[PDB]
RNA sequence: GGAGAGUUUGAUCCUGGCUCAGGACGAACGCUGGCGGCGUGCCUAAUACAUGCAAGUCGAGCGGACAGAUGGGAGCUUGCUCCCUGAUGUUAGCGGCGGACGGGUGAGUAACACGUGGGUAACCUGCCUGUAAGACUGGGAUAACUCCGGGAAACCGGGGCUAAUACCGGAUGGUUGUUUGAACCGCAUGGUUCAAACAUAAAAGGUGGCUUCGGCUACCACUUACAGAUGGACCCGCGGCGCAUUAGCUAGUUGGUGAGGUAACGGCUCACCAAGGCGACGAUGCGUAGCCGACCUGAGAGGGUGAUCGGCCACACUGGGACUGAGACACGGCCCAGACUCCUACGGGAGGCAGCAGUAGGGAAUCUUCCGCAAUGGACGAAAGUCUGACGGAGCAACGCCGCGUGAGUGAUGAAGGUUUUCGGAUCGUAAAGCUCUGUUGUUAGGGAAGAACAAGUACCGUUCGAAUAGGGCGGUACCUUGACGGUACCUAACCAGAAAGCCACGGCUAACUACGUGCCAGCAGCCGCGGUAAUACGUAGGUGGCAAGCGUUGUCCGGAAUUAUUGGGCGUAAAGGGCUCGCAGGCGGUUUCUUAAGUCUGAUGUGAAAGCCCCCGGCUCAACCGGGGAGGGUCAUUGGAAACUGGG
């Protein structure tokens, strides 16, 4: 299945990660379909963008994002839009 | 085999196996009966038989065991086989 | 609906039934040097009514894999060889 | 690693002082060792390129590697690349605060930045290598504003150049611009430096 | 060699220890004025003991530093 | 955006090679060696592998065992004891999903394998979203468990019993097949929509709540159709190695008819017909090689490389085969054959590190039989959670890049001592010593992150189902829980210049000279060349120079090399005109006009993944490094235009 998960990049202590729309097979640092957005856990407060139209449009196909993507999406009021725009 | 699972699986496919022998055994029979009845022509035994091959091989598909399009094909083949008959 | 690749050329072989040997012929810059060189593509291609013969320039049309080597339909015979 | 020999020996070397006051120069201005005092031999083209690389490169105490790639740096800036490259060694946080008066020698200077006593925008930067920028003010950190050794030099020193400030009440300076080589020292001969490296 | 070569190698320095049999090491570098000569042994590798009594450029003769 | 130098001679100019100064590395070797950050580390034997781990999960699909025990009887020693089936718990087995991903290697492959641009009206697609319609009625088995035989066991056969969301009939179905009508539109086969008859083909329950106990309902699961997305399959244009001391190759080969087979076109296979197909525009054969993004080099054109990271392909002890499945002709699956190895009681069994570590061997040469699932990503589950040698970390190696140390200031009396000396002196030399100063680092204390997002669980809000004021789903909102790294980074304080500099070279090219020993010996050497009793070239010593935790040597690639010359060379005498003609193919071709639009130029559109190179910003104390935004890139494709030149008429 799509699903929208992190792409971990930078360095050993020094974690950044790509939001990525990827088939579940593929490995995760290798192929992926569409980037998303970005996520830097380490900074203070944790820098997240999220690309909102790239996002929706893959929800609404049916990709499904994992659990600290999700958690992303709802701190940025991604999911908040995906449930109002089916109803 | 290594890992219990692959134990499992390894019994697992072989009964598979067997049961779906007899499931493909049975359609091919069937289409056996509707080629003989056209070489010889008798219309309706022919024509009971294709409704008997038609059976068999959809059931196949239901199972999985045989292809929606290697189904059609068959059905086709066969149907047109009886036409000529009459 | 996307097309397929069209190939006006000239047929060199009939001797086969439906099926002729077009021929492309092309000016191709030479890699290293520049000079354009003659470059020739043959072709076979179906033609169900035997239409074209050897020297008749024929426009053909990709198609699905029609035997070992067919992958064109004879669509015309532009110019018929005299 | 970094340079911890005689020092004078080097300005002997070079036919310059590398202090830039003069004393190294005074008693034997020639090479040393036993064929300084009356060998007066003259240099190949090579031998001036080489000679007017290891006056720049000495002066400021850099290794070859740092100082070359550092060279290659200022060659992408706009301008003249002799004319950056010295700009960029003049940034250099020890010279900076030997600039400044903070030290009486480059070497001083460098310890102290290398050992932690100045800040930068009110942050510890313990290494000598650091590039300021225009705008950054230096500053000592609180714990050696009361250096035996920073206040000597403080008091002594003269002239700090027009493109920096200073403020020896405070012991902060500041690098309001660049210096644009006018006020760098003018015994050397940055053309011979850049047709050095393209050999 | 233990690739089946057979090579001349020159031996450079004052006084050797190889016999028959010695396992040596070999590397680039011809003896200009050896004909065939094309290879040397590097002293201080294997069986080829250092140079003794040597005390200048002791590393291309594989002699440790002396006290 | 492009530098040259030495060397043929008595001297010179040419020609011509050789050599050197630069850059790079998965490097190795010698000497030496303080630390930190970030990368990298079997290039050879796709050689053989001891040992441990690398794929499981679901009890909310199913039965049976085993515990657990609220209570009943229980027999008596108040010491315990059963015998149900409590709840609850555990899982050997059946069943579902997974195991086709992740991970490894580059042996094979010169090929639609790969790159690029298209095409499929010749295709398939589990899980994931959306839409619509359902989930009716019956049945027979079988593992587990028991008993028999073989076997030391592992394990291997037979008789009997039992369940399912396992399996199988029948009912209704929009798919599918045959036949028949229409409507419209393509690129030949044709494509899309609608309609009719006939024939086939589905499904499953589980958990919780509420019930008048019939059942209703939410969620998960199940069946069918249609879309979407994702993934795969096939075909085609073009591109990318050497050899002609490899010239003919092919016989299902090349087409056709028919049949079979395939998810699907197709000699894909067969039978029957015809003799065709490929090739000097290099077929065939031999040799060599995974391909690419990219990396190194160069002014560029080019040349070299294809390690790390990403994409595709191929392979899994060797060879073949098929089964299960949405997906394999399957690294840790099965069958057969071969090579090899292991256990044994000699009855019979068992295995495949090119998974992570590790061992042996080969080699000049490349690591720990480590910690953790905390983060990210997978598989299973309703969830908790289980699994994960992917991955996140730590360890070893100066293997590489970056960064910082091994002290700083003053300091002549220019000390002692070493070396040299024309014996005055010079030189190591402000260098020591002395005085003062620092604590990066080290040592010792104290404090100490971030990386953590969550989830479940309840409690509220909105909304959606529903009979519900029940209970769920979806979104929002409190609260709680969790760190391998690691008490690491980082911060603070105190003590101590104390522990922390070596390597190569100094005749010219080329920055850096003297003394002594030696006497064509010992030796040196990248090139010219040194050395045969005054060696700045050998060895040592002093000093100097170039670098610096590195420094040299060797090996490999590019440059210099215009030395394969397209850019950009030559052939009278330096190497180089065929002994000469005739001539097939090929290459090239006089002038005017018209036409065409293959080459040519041009507009628009599409495409050339991420990382990387370049430009601009920002975060690590700086730098390396990391991150964001752009730029750039093709003899590319679709579709218009121009007509001077080339080509066709």
């Amino acid at each position: 299945a799509v699903k929208i998960r992190l792409k971990r990049m930078g360095a050993k202590k020094s974690p950044f990660y790509r939001i990525v729309v990827a088939d579940s097979r593929s490995p995760r640092d290798g192929r992926f379909i569409e980037t998303v957005g970005t996520y830097n856990p380490v900074a203070k407060p944790a820098e997240v963008k999220i690309d909102e139209e790239l996002a929706l449009k893959w929800l609404q196909t049916g990709a499904k994002p994992s659990d600290t993507v999700r958690n992303l999406f709802s701190s940025q009021g991604i999911m908040e839009k995906f449930h109002n725009a089916k109803q | 085999p290594n890992i219990k699972s692959a134990i499992k699986r390894t019994k697992t496919n072989n009964e598979r196996r067997v049961h779906n022998a007899t499931i493909k055994s049975a359609m091919r029979t069937a289409i056996k009966q509707v080629e003989a009845s056209v070489a010889n022509n008798e219309a309706d035994k022919a024509k009971t038989a294709l409704t008997e091959a038609a059976k068999r091989i959809d059931k196949a598909v239901k199972t999985g065991l045989v292809h929606k399009n290697t189904a059609a094909r068959y059905k086709s083949r066969l149907a047109k086989k009886v036409n000529g008959l009459s | 609906r996307n097309q397929r690749k069209v190939y006006q050329g000239r047929v060199v072989s009939d001797k086969m039934d439906k099926t002729i040997t077009v021929v492309v012929e092309t000016y191709k810059k030479h890699t290293l040097y520049g000079k354009r060189v003659k470059y020739s593509k043959k072709f076979k291609a179906h033609d169900e009514n035997n239409q074209a013969k050897i020297g008749d320039i024929v426009k053909i049309m990709e198609t699905r894999p029609l035997s070992a080597t067919k992958r064109f339909r004879l669509v015309e015979v532009v110019e018929e060889a005299v | 690693a970094r340079y911890t020999g005689p020092s004078w020996k080097l300005s002997r070397r070079l036919g310059i002082s590398l202090s830039g006051t003069g004393k190294e120069l005074e008693k034997r201005p020639y090479a040393p060792g036993p064929h300084g005092p009356g060998q007066r031999k003259k240099l190949s083209e090579y031998g001036l390129q080489l000679q007017e690389k290891q006056k720049l490169r000495h002066m400021y105490g850099v290794n070859e590697r740092q100082f070359r790639t550092l060279f290659d740096k200022a060659g992408k800036l706009a301008g003249k690349h002799g004319e950056n490259f010295m700009i960029l060694l003049d940034s250099r946080l020890d010279n900076v605060v030997y600039k400044l008066g903070l030290a009486r020698t480059r070497r001083q200077a460098r310890q102290l930045v290398n050992h932690g006593h100045i800040l930068v925008d009110g942050s510890r930067v313990d290494i000598p290598s650091y590039l300021v920028k225009p705008g950054q003010t230096i500053g000592v950190r609180e714990k050696s504003r009361n250096l035996s050794i920073i206040k000597e030099s403080v008091e002594v020193n003269n002239f700090v150049p027009e493109y920096l400030t200073f403020d020896a009440e405070k012991l902060e300076g500041t690098f309001t611009r660049l210096p644009e080589r006018s006020e760098l020292a003018p015994e050397i001969n940055e053309a011979l430096i850049v047709e050095f490296y393209s050999r | 060699l233990t690739n089946g070569i057979e090579v001349t190698a020159y031996i450079p320095g004052i006084g050797h220890n190889l016999q028959e049999h010695s396992v040596v090491l070999i590397r680039g570098g011809r003896v200009k004025d050896l004909p065939g000569v094309r290879y040397h042994i590097v002293r201080g590798a294997l069986d080829t003991a250092g140079v003794e009594n040597r005390a200048q450029g002791r590393s291309k003769y594989g002699t440790k530093k002396p006290k």
